[PDB]
């Protein structure tokens, strides 16, 4: 709850300052902040397994509808499995319980799908390098409104990424920065209080007032 | 109602 509740607090305080009615955005850019991992890829098949998803490093990961979750490295050999009480596990595609036979079958369609037929979200984005600290996240929550696709990541990072006109957010709590991709595909990245300083465009604000909404259900629920 | 994200 607590990187929900930093985001919270980060977003609030950018948002009070209606930086959209000050500009000096490109002061706010923050080239050091760039996220390590955010999700470049999903499939929604909630009708019948789950949510599928592709993160930049080309791991992948479900969320069945059961709650449990399956998670395959981008080596495309070691395994994650977390129950819905959150035991892990750590396995292999290559050694497995009989028991996770069905779902390693259907993350690798999943993966089938994800890989062929979609373009990587933030293709033109080099990733932060990162370090020890930094452990492969998995996605712990997710929904989707009228307007957007919001997921939330283990490592706190929250992404959304807007159906209109595929513009995605990833906003980082911990390092409190928000990256912006635009209808250009463009991408920059901004530490929030720096925003809070030298104030942003309408459309930035539009989307971190969206954002806040968004994380005040995710904190809700 | 994509049943996917943005596709090829």
């Amino acid at each position: 709850d607590c990187h929900l509740s930093d985001m919270l607090q980060q977003l609030h305080s950018v948002n009070a300052s209606k930086p959209s009615e000050r500009v000096r955005q490109e002061e706010a850019e923050d080239p050091a902040c760039i996220p390590i991992f955010w999700v470049s890829k999903w499939v929604d098949y909630s009708d019948k397994y789950g949510l599928g998803y592709q993160l930049c490093d080309n791991s992948v990961g479900v969320l069945f509808n059961d709650s449990t979750r399956l998670i395959l490295y981008n080596d495309g050999d070691s395994l994650q499995y977390i129950e819905r009480d959150g035991t892990e596990s750590y396995l292999t595609v290559s050694s497995h319980p009989n028991s996770l036979m069905k779902k390693i079958t259907l993350l690798k369609y999943f993966r089938n799908y994800m890989s062929e037929h979609l373009l990587k979200a933030g293709a033109n984005i080099t990733p932060r390098e990162g370090d020890e600290l930094a452990r492969l996240p998995y996605l712990r929550t997710w929904f989707r409104t009228r307007s957007a696709i919001i997921l939330h990541l283990s490592n706190g990072s929250v992404q959304i990424n807007f159906f209109q006109d595929h513009t995605k957010l990833i906003l980082c709590p911990l390092m409190a920065a928000v990256t912006y991709i635009d209808e250009k595909r463009d991408f920059r990245t901004y530490r929030l209080s720096l925003l809070e300083e030298y104030g942003c465009c309408k459309e930035l604000a539009s989307r971190l007032r969206y954002a806040r909404t968004m994380v005040d259900k995710l904190l809700s629920s | 109602a994509a049943f996917s994200s943005t596709p090829k």
